[PDB]
């Protein structure tokens, strides 16, 4: 995780990459915040 | 026909979506992941 260099050394489980384009890991965009969403009702079930 | 469409699948998202639990399951399998993507790459680079 060091930088990309490193992560397609480790990818390729070698210390030398030769020429080319090599496939490592996928970007993906993390969330930030946690949304909740319930109805307006609030009278309590008549479980008693 | 000379070539088809260039498609690449990811093993990890595709099996696991973006869940850790499910990565860590997943783990217990080898490198099944790899293979797949491996596979893919070169039928991508073959079209060209
Ligand atoms: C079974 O019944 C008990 C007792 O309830 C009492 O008698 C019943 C037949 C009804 O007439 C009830 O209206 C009456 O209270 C239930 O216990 C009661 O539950 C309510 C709801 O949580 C309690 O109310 C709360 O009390 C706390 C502390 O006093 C305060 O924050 C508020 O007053 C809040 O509303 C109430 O105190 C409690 N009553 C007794 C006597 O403890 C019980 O819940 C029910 N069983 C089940 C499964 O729900
Ligand atoms: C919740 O209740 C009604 C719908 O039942 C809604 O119009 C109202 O604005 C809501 N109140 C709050 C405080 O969000």
């Amino acid at each position: 995780a060091l930088d990309p260099l490193s992560e397609t050394k480790c990818t390729l489980k070698s210390f030398t990459v030769e020429k080319g384009i090599y496939q490592t890991s996928n970007f993906r965009v993390q969330p930030t915040e946690s949304i909740v969403r319930f109805p307006n009702i609030t009278n309590l079930c008549p479980f008693g | 026909p000379v070539s088809m469409t260039k498609t690449s699948v990811d093993c990890t998202m595709y099996i696991c979506g973006d869940s850790t639990e499910c990565s860590n399951l997943l783990l217990q399998y080898g490198s099944f992941c790899t293979q797949l993507n491996r596979a893919l790459t070169g039928i991508a680079v073959e079209q060209d």
